[PDB]
């Protein structure tokens, strides 16, 4: 278990939730596409695995979420590339979907690495997934989610879950999948907007 | 099963290719090299086993190119196959880019064929090293040596065989005092080394010598009787 | 190489040629043997000439130009060591004309070679070190004067003293000459001109190997006239070589080795043997003494291979010539544990007196170390290298007399090896061989060497293993790990050392230090966790030791330089608390030995039969160590009441990270004890805790609650049944007089008292008991319905939060998730949980969960049809002493809300229900539950709905059923009555329990 | 896993190799010993070109190590081919340890014994990445391999300020080497190579000699 | 021997139950319950081959998805090569052909033959397949057959009433109360295929109750 990326759905958009785990201080903190791997247009996702192995999963699923376009001319829909790497599989690593099309809205999903996958509300992989599977079941309105109490609940459970004192806020990945103006557009979120909702739950938590 | 294939011991040592070098030490000859400043030596043992041996047909000196030797020490039917290869692949060179090949670019293309032998465990590495001799247009006499293991270094002296060992601290205690040889008095050097180590020094007809020169590249394997003007005055 | 070595320890190698002449005593089958002993000589020397090429073809190959491979594998260690074992017992089992002929072959080998000294070089000198312990005047004879003539060729000619790289055989005949003078130290003192000569002149070489072999040659001198140990290990104790032709061989080939008349030769050093052993070290230790003291004062300033190298002398004079070198003194008290009776050190003579007057070398090297350790750590903290070396000689001033504490070990099993395999289990002790029996008397001398029980902590033990603290936490994490397994062995050797420890060793993890690194940090949390069987420094079995260990780790977290993004920091964590949980173990309170111990009296006084200790006094003595007990029990008392609070004071700490409190949590579960009553802040802590958002810590507030509840219990009374006076009358089951125990007719309804109910169900089958026992009558147990006024006004606060509302619908709720949907089963550890809350309050909280029953059984989810069966089965078995108006008042609501629940049972719930009224049955009288026994028995196959319910009914009625095994008849009839017809027309699913039922 | 596990003792045991991401530049500096006086010292090199950007280094073993310099300068040729342009360090690493992954993945055939250190300069800026024979790659401001690798990154780890310069990562690079050399390093003893804004090249060992008279 | 390993999921797997009519065919599986989080929708198992023709399945849901993608695209290339559509019995063929080692499903593939005629029939995994007039699958198949081998003769004068007091009352024998653990299938002769929301599930049920 190494990563600890989570998914969240809510009424106006999904998001994931991956901490940037940084073993021994000489690695260099890439300024790269680090945790949130981006898929096409309006769909990414977040691997439980080593950054080389991400490397294969996710240019393996750009494979597929590019023959799809260049043979409809549509984005993928965002279950046939969640199944159709679940197939590849079938023939080791588990990830986490997030994404919108036009026929099931916004959509999250996971990947066992046996190679069958899940529509989920929220979940979590990698470390201390089912201290924070069991967190999210607590306190999840399913279906009464807006984005930012989503987004709320996210740094709630990414604070019982990683490290000390700080929630890492240089060192957690969370990003959103919104619907703005017909488009698609997914928003790593910068470290200034990370910052502070560290800062609006250690004063609403303590108050 | 990790003695009988060529895979990594738990100490990460590959103990086919540990094996394969023991398989050198079968043959019983030894061969020395030897630069000069100008000249590039190989000195064999050269033993008859039987008396009605044809003695023109055992040798390990071999040209491999019109101006690149080379000396076989170990197992005779690698030690061939490791030739043609090496006949094969300096005609190549000179086929596909014009120029004769380096005794550089000889090795480094001899080693990687080895190199294979020592990953894919369907096959077992040659037990024979080859020492290539050569004049290069540019950096004067080489003299280089492939191992089973892949190795391909560049040399000033070298050795191969049963006595490697006991060879190479005759070399080194000459190359230290000097600059290890002059022009072609560096004969008299490789042919002391052999009769050191083996503590016979029986015969003139029992050696074989090859050079090249900077005067003379070719390779050309030294006739008893010329070889005899150096153990005479030895 | 064990066939050989195994036959070549019972026969000895003569030739019988002098014995085949006329001689009348050799019989038919004798005669046959001599003949054939004219192939000895043919064996040995066809042994070596097949060893030899087992050597020659076994050389190390340097195939990788980059690396040098040094390690001799465990592979080819074996045939090192198969080879010295089966080599030396030929040629010590031999005779002497046999033996020179064969010493040559030796001599003309090792000597014309030149071989490698990693695989072949420890090989061919391990073969003539052989050659040399058989006969040491022959074969030193040629081979040190061989060897030494040579070294100062090779060597001293030029000049070689500095160097790279060392001629192969020069540094061949150093291991050649360093393996091969370990004989018997007597015969080495016609060749002390020549040793010590090539010793001053390889020992300062420049070569990492040239004087590691020359290291080896002095430690081997030095062990071989130090050392008490025998020389020969023959079969027969003259030997096969003095008495040629004195005494037939071939009659000693199945010789049973008498333990009596052993005849052992030893080796004890003369004083020839050890002012040489002193001459070396007042010649080669004191120079490599002098350089390292000047260099750690400042004043000499080495290179860093320079002390690299001076410190291997130094390693090789203390391990090597240890024997001679008398431990410490000082004696540090005043803080440790002070006692009434004698601490006194155990004391072995172990043979040597070493006078102690002249120079005690080991206190030398331990104060030149506490400066040259003090300037490389502050001058040169990168010198790797030589830090490893100061490990090896603190390991070695502080426990190393003249044996080594794991080659004993690997003697101790290698002889258990050899002893088990080869003896005569029909005659006893009278048959182990003699070379099997010579090395256990050597091994009882090993381990005198070794057996130091006692040992007082002195104040140079104070300070060496405090610089090894220092080493335990410095920057380097391979100096870091061999500095604590030294710190570690160090603990367990000084009394009290780990008092005196830990307080020092905590410094590193105080929230309040200024500076103070990661590595500084992290190493002393390696010290804590003991990582070994040895000691476990922050797991100790004292209170005054855990009362600190247990607060710092919990305070470590909240504040400190812990990198808990390090995923070795995260293990370690969790290796810390994780090695508690597993070794903790439950600490006295009350040391209070009974009176009952005359026979101490008895023991001090009057046994005089060995007993020289005329003192025989205790006045008033007695009454100290009483007043000093008492004392005890009340820091015992007061330190676990200390260490709750100091927990709570943890926990309960503002910006703790999430992983420090549920080692907090998890080092209050371990201190809820049964012959106290937990501290009320506590108490308060675990049912406040219930409800934790933390699914790992409300899982252990329900294993703590279930306990508290069990040390609030009320102590119910009880009496005595004479069976013959129920009944009606005075053989194994069912008696006459044993039918009130069967439940079929007269069940209470009314009278539910003078019943005398039987809980447990083995009571009275086989036999009765002398006190057969039941519980008393009607309100002679404590009473059930109280409120707060009669009440413990400090202890039942737990009643205060199961009353309140929103504690309880929070309660219900979590108890209701899912942990994980697979492995999801009735739990036994939240039934004790809420047995224990009805058991001690009484139905008083039973109104407070009117919906939260009723709500929980009509719903299709498993979660919650689980959550409900805790308390079902909790309900039933909290109801063993309550009042009859309190039974029938539970039933009333109780047995309408089964059959609710036994109507909707589903696929992910009839285990939950099977393993619910069948825990409810467990041991309750038959008579004090018929509401079940008439509800569970009323329809299980009249299927209203479907037939997978149908079984699953009869499945729950199956456990219960069984678990009142033998105490009913009755319903095993009216069950059997029902089923008699509907057995032929069921489903298999139903044919499958009915056979199970 | 196994033989990737025992990969790595073939790699543990191999030379000293450190490497140093400086601001404006990367060092390459490694273990260049010869058992005997009779190696020439120049013949063969373990700092190693790729591109005009980009070298590598390895500790390990040396036969494996030119089956991956082989591939490394066609992977990044077949880059420049198709793309016109030299070719991204990061993107070069991705296609290495690719390779290396692919003989773990088949059977019959060992794994490299061989860790890659592999410096490059793209867009302004330095990279230093390291390819393990397991076909994981991680990116370094400084590491080491080789023998005492575990006390070269602490020792890295003390001596590491992301404000020096390359003039000054040389010579903590070579003093990472001098804990773990065990002799005198000549200009001959070990090889540097360095990587900036002008492209990758292997220091001429008269060039190391100013470097070690520090 | 590897055959077998694959029919231990299908004991385990969820039920499914198929009967045959004069008119109307009609498959019911048990939904199970699937997390408090989990979106249900992608864990339904039945799923439709063609135009005339669907199947239920239990066992691995990995293996399934293989099965079936598989299974939809020779209905396809059989109407590129012969422009009928697949018999019941040409796609249980390829099926049960298609299960190195077979894949771990046992499904209930019904349907109608172009003649109108009703179908139904059962691959299980060790490669065999035969008709069926009315069977089950999965985890308490071997009661749910037994009941449905008591009730056949006369419960096909009306399609409803045959498809109710059979097949959702023969899930009622194992699974719970239903109305929101039954999924139901029925498609007419040539209409399509039609999964019943539980809206109209649960109406059925209240006519079983009476
Ligand atoms: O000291 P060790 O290594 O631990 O082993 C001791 C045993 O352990 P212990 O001394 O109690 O700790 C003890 O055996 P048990 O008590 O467990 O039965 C002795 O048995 P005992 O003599 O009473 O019984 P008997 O004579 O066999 O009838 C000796 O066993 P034998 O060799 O069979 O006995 P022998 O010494 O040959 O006479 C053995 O002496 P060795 O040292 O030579 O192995
Ligand atoms: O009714 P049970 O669930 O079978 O438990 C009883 C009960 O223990 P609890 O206080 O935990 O409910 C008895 O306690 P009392 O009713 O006598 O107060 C106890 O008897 P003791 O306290 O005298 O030990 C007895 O234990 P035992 O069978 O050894 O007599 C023990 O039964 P279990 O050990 O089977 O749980």
């Amino acid at each position: 278990h190494a990563g600890t990326c989570l998914g969240i759905l809510a009424n106006d958009g999904v998001l994931l939730a991956a901490e940037r785990r940084n073993i021994h201080k000489l690695l260099d903190e890439v300024f790269f596409s680090e945790k949130i791997y981006k898929l096409n247009e309006d769909m990414a996702c977040s691997v439980a695995g080593i950054t080389s192995d991400a490397n294969v999963l996710t240019n393996e699923l750009r494979l597929i979420a590019q023959r799809y376009l260049l043979q409809y001319q549509e984005p993928i829909p965002c279950e046939q590339l969640v199944t159709a790497l679940c197939d590849i599989k079938q023939a080791g690593v588990s990830l986490l979907y997030i994404g919108w099309d036009k026929h099931y809205g916004f959509q999250l999903y996971q990947s066992d690495p046996s190679g069958n996958y899940g529509g989920w509300k929220a979940t979590c992989i990698g470390n201390n997934s089912a201290a924070a599977v069991s967190m999210l079941k607590q306190d999840y309105k399913e279906g009464e989610m807006t984005l930012k109490s989503a987004l709320a609940l996210a740094i709630k459970v990414l604070n019982k879950t990683m490290d000390v004192s700080k929630l890492s806020a240089e060192k957690v990945e969370i990003a959103t999948l919104t619907r703005e103006n017909g488009k698609t557009v997914i928003r790593v979120l910068k470290q200034k907007e990370v910052e502070q909702l560290i800062k609006k739950h250690e004063e609403e938590e303590a108050k | 099963f990790d003695r009988h294939i060529t895979i990594f011991s738990p100490e990460g040592r590959l103990y086919q290719v540990e094996y394969a070098f023991k398989a050198i030490n079968q043959g019983g000859l030894t061969s020395v090299a030897v630069r000069g400043k100008d000249c590039a030596v190989i000195v064999t043992q050269k033993k008859v086993p039987d008396k009605l041996l044809d003695s023109s047909t055992v040798t390990h000196l071999f040209k491999i190119t019109e101006n690149i030797g080379c000396v076989m020490t170990g197992m005779t039917a690698d030690s061939r196959s490791q030739v043609q290869r090496a006949r094969y692949e300096a005609a190549n060179w000179k086929y596909k880019y014009g120029y004769e090949i380096p005794v550089d670019m000889l090795c480094k293309r001899i080693a990687d064929i080895s190199q294979v032998y020592t990953q894919n465990a369907e096959m077992r590495p040659l037990g024979c090293c080859m020492i290539l001799i050569g004049i290069d247009e540019e950096q004067g006499p080489q003299v280089y040596k492939c191992d089973p293991a892949g190795y391909y270094c560049g040399f000033k002296a070298t050795a191969a065989g049963v006595k490697q060992t006991e060879s190479t601290s005759f070399l080194e205690k000459k190359v230290k005092k000097k600059f290890d040889w002059t022009f072609e008095q560096t004969v008299e050097t490789a042919i002391t080394c052999l009769s050191t180590v083996l503590s016979i020094d029986f015969k003139p007809s029992e050696i074989e010598v090859g050079v090249v020169t900077v005067e003379n590249p070719k390779f050309r394997i030294l006739t008893e009787a010329e070889i005899d003007a150096h153990l005479v005055a030895l | 190489f064990q066939f050989i070595a195994t036959f070549s320890t019972l026969v000895p190698l003569v030739d019988c040629s002098s014995v085949l002449q006329e001689r009348n005593d050799l019989t038919e089958v004798e005669r046959e043997l001599c003949s054939a002993t004219a192939e000895f000589e043919d064996f040995v020397l066809q042994f070596m000439d097949r060893c030899f090429g087992l050597i020659e073809s076994s050389t190390l190959e340097q195939t990788r130009e980059e690396t040098e491979t040094e390690k001799m594998t465990h592979l080819e260690s074996l045939v090192e060591l198969g080879l010295s074992s089966t080599f030396s017992t030929i040629l010590t089992q031999c005779s002497k004309e046999i033996f020179m002929v064969a010493l040559q072959k030796v001599f003309n080998f090792s000597t014309s070679h030149i071989f490698e000294t990693r695989v072949a070089g420890r090989m061919v000198a391990d073969m003539c070190r052989a050659a040399v312990k058989c006969c040491p005047e022959e074969s030193l004879k040629l081979f040190v004067p061989h060897c030494c003539s040579v070294i100062t060729q090779l060597t001293m000619n030029d000049d070689v003293l500095n160097d790279e790289e060392l001629d192969k055989e020069l540094l061949w005949n150093l291991q050649l000459l360093s393996e091969i003078t370990r004989v018997d130290g007597r015969k080495l003192l016609l060749y002390r001109e020549q040793l010590v000569k090539i010793l001053q002149r390889t020992l300062h070489l420049t070569c990492k190997q040239g004087y590691t072999l020359s290291c080896n040659l002095l430690h081997h001198l030095l062990r071989s006239t130090t050392l008490i140990y025998p020389t020969e290990y023959c079969s027969v104790p003259g030997g096969f070589d003095k008495p040629p032709s004195e005494y037939f061989p071939i009659k000693d080939w199945g010789k049973p080795g008498d333990l009596w008349n052993l005849g052992i030769q030893w080796h004890v050093p003369s004083s020839e043997e050890v002012s040489f052993a002193f001459y070396l070290l007042d010649s080669f230790l004191q120079p490599e003494l002098v350089k390292l003291q000047h260099c750690g004062d400042g004043k000499l300033e080495m290179s860093r291979d320079d002390i690299l190298q001076s410190l291997t002398i130094v390693h090789n004079c203390l391990i090597g010539s240890g024997n001679l070198l008398p431990p410490l003194k000082g004696e540090p008290v005043t803080n440790l544990v002070p006692s009434m009776v004698s601490l006194e050190e155990t004391k072995l003579y172990t043979g040597l007196e070493y006078d102690l007057s002249r120079e005690n070398h080991r206190e030398v090297i331990a104060t030149v170390i506490r400066k040259l350790l003090n300037h490389i750590l502050d001058n040169s903290e990168d010198d790797t290298k030589s830090l490893f070396l100061i490990i090896k000689i603190i390991g070695d001033l502080l426990q190393f007399q003249g044996s080594h504490k794991h080659e004993f070990d690997s003697r101790w099993k290698s002889f258990n090896l050899v002893k088990k395999s080869m003896e005569n289990r029909l005659h006893g002790k009278k048959q182990h061989i003699r070379a099997l029996l010579i090395d256990r008397v050597m091994l009882q001398h090993e381990l005198r060497t070794l057996t130091v029980e006692g040992c007082e902590y002195k104040k140079i033990h104070q300070d060496m293993i405090r610089d090894l603290l220092r080493l335990s936490t410095s920057s380097y994490s391979q100096v870091r790990n061999k500095a604590q397994q030294t710190f570690f062995a160090a603990l367990g050797a000084y009394n009290f050392c780990c008092r005196d420890i830990i307080p020092l060793v905590l410094e590193f993890l105080r929230p309040d230090r200024q500076g103070v690194t990661q590595q500084q940090f992290k190493g002393a949390l390696y010290c804590l966790l003991g990582n070994h069987s040895g000691v476990c420094l922050a797991n100790l079995h004292d209170w005054d030791c855990i009362v600190q260990t247990w607060p710092a780790i919990v305070s470590s977290g909240l504040s400190q330089a812990m990198s808990l993004e390090k995923p070795s920091i995260v293990r370690l964590f969790d290796d810390l608390a994780e090695k508690i949980h597993r070794q903790y173990e439950t600490i006295g309170l009350d040391f209070t030995i009974p009176k009952s111990c005359v026979e101490i009296a008895e023991l001090l006084q009057q046994s005089k039969n060995p007993s020289i200790n005329q003192i025989l006094l205790s006045p008033e003595k007695i009454k100290e160590g009483i007043k000093r007990q008492q004392e005890k029990n009340a820091d015992a008392l007061r330190n676990y009441e200390n260490l709750v609070d100091t927990l709570l004071d943890g926990v309960e700490q503002r910006n703790l990270p999430w992983k420090f409190e549920h080692i907090g949590i998890g080092l209050l579960s371990l201190l809820l004890r049964d012959d106290r009553v937990l501290p009320l802040r506590a108490i308060r802590f675990f049912v406040e805790n219930l409800n934790h958002d933390a699914i790992v810590v409300r899982k252990m507030a329900i294993s703590a609650v279930a306990g508290i509840l069990k040390q609030l219990k009320r102590t119910h009374k009880k009496l005595t049944i004479n069976p013959c006076e129920i009944s009606g009358c005075p053989d194994r089951p069912d008696n006459h007089w044993l039918h009130y125990d069967s439940k079929t007719i007269p069940r209470t309804k009314k009278e539910w008292e003078s019943s005398c109910f039987v809980e447990k169900t083995h009571w009275g089958y086989y036999t009765w008991p002398k006190n057969m026992v039941v519980y008393a009558g009607v309100e002679e147990q404590p009473k059930l319905g109280r409120s707060r006024e009669d009440m413990t006004e400090a202890e039942q606060i737990i009643f205060d939060h199961f009353s309140d509302p929103k504690f309880v619908e929070q309660l219900i709720t979590f108890l209701s998730l899912e942990d994980r949907k697979g492995k999801d089963k009735f739990n036994p550890r939240r039934f004790c949980l809420f047995k224990g809350i009805f058991r001690n309050f009484d139905d008083a909280f039973l109104p407070v969960l009117k919906p939260h029953l009723e709500h929980l059984v009509a719903d299709s989810h498993e979660s919650t049809q689980r959550c409900v069966a805790e308390i079902i089965a909790g309900l039933i078995r909290g109801s063993k002493h309550w009042t009859f108006e309190k039974v029938e008042k539970l039933w009333e609501l109780l047995c309408p809300l089964l059959r609710t629940a036994l109507s909707n049972i589903t696929v992910e719930t009839y285990n939950d229900w099977g393993a619910c009224i069948a825990t409810s049955c467990e041991s309750r009288d038959p008579r004090k539950l018929h509401w079940l026994f008439e509800l569970l028995l009323e329809s299980p196959l009249s299927g209203e709905g479907g037939s997978f319910v149908d079984a699953c009914r009869l499945y729950v009625l199956q456990g219960g059923l069984a678990q009142q095994e033998w105490r009913v008849p009755e319903l095993l009839h009216r069950l059997l009555k029902y089923l008699e017809p509907k057995l032929t027309q069921v489903y298999k699913n139903v044919r499958e329990r009915i056979g199970s039922v | 896993l196994v033989q990737i596990e025992y990969a790595l003792a073939a790699v543990a045991g191999g030379a000293p190799s450190v490497g140093i991401k400086a601001a404006n530049g990367v060092v390459l500096a490694t273990e260049k010993k010869q058992k005997s006086i009779l190696y020439d010292e120049r013949s063969v090199h373990k700092v190693e070109p790729i591109t005009k950007h980009i070298g590598l280094v390895y500790s390990g073993m040396g036969p494996d190590y030119r089956v991956l310099v082989h591939r490394a300068r066609k992977l990044a040729q077949q880059y420049y081919l198709v793309y016109q342009e030299p070719i991204p360090t990061a993107q070069l690493v991705q296609r290495v340890a690719s390779v290396m992954q692919e003989y773990t993945q088949s059977g019959g055939v060992r794994p490299f014994g061989v860790s890659l250190l592999i410096c490059g300069w793209n867009e302004g800026r330095p990279y230093l990445f390291q390819s393990d024979p397991s076909g994981a790659y991680f990116a370094w401001k400084a590491t080491a391999m080789g023998k005492n690798y575990v006390n070269g990154k602490t020792f890295l780890e003390k001596r590491y300020n992301e404000d020096l310069e390359l003039e000054d990562a040389i010579h903590t690079a070579i003093l990472t080497l001098k804990e773990s050399f065990e002799g005198q390093m000549t200009e001959d003893n070990i090889e540097v190579g360095i990587c900036n804004e002008a492209g990758f090249r292997r220091l001429t060992p008269t060039e190391v000699k100013d470097y070690l008279a520090a | 021997f590897q055959v077998e390993y694959a029919q231990e999921a299908v004991k385990k797997g969820s039920t499914a139950v198929g009967v045959r009519g004069r008119d109307i065919v009609v498959l019911g599986v048990e939904k199970k319950s699937v997390a408090k989080l989990q979106d249900e929708r992608t864990v339904r198992k039945i799923c439709a081959l063609d135009d005339n023709v669907c199947m239920a399945f239990a066992g691995l849901t990995a293996d399934a998805r293989i099965v079936i993608n598989r299974a939809r695209v020779e209905c396809q290339s059989h109407r590129l090569t012969v422009e009928d559509p697949v018999t019941v019995e040409y796609i249980t063929r390829y099926i049960a052909s298609l299960k190195r080692r077979p894949f771990g499903i046992s499904a209930l593939i019904v349907g109608f033959d172009f003649d109108g005629t009703p179908r139904l029939y059962q691959t299980d995994p060790s490669g065999t397949y035969h008709a069926w007039k009315a069977n089950a699958i999965g985890r308490g198949a071997k009661s749910v057959r037994e009941f449905l081998e008591k009730n056949y003769t006369d419960e096909a004068i009306e399609t409803d009433d045959l498809t109710i007091k059979l097949v959702i009352k023969a899930l009622l024998e194992v699974v719970q109360s239903g109305g929101k653990n039954i999924e139901l299938a029925v498609m007419r002769r040539d209409q399509s295929l039609k999964i019943l929301n539980p809206e109209e599930i649960e109406k059925y049920v209240a006519e079983i109750e009476k």
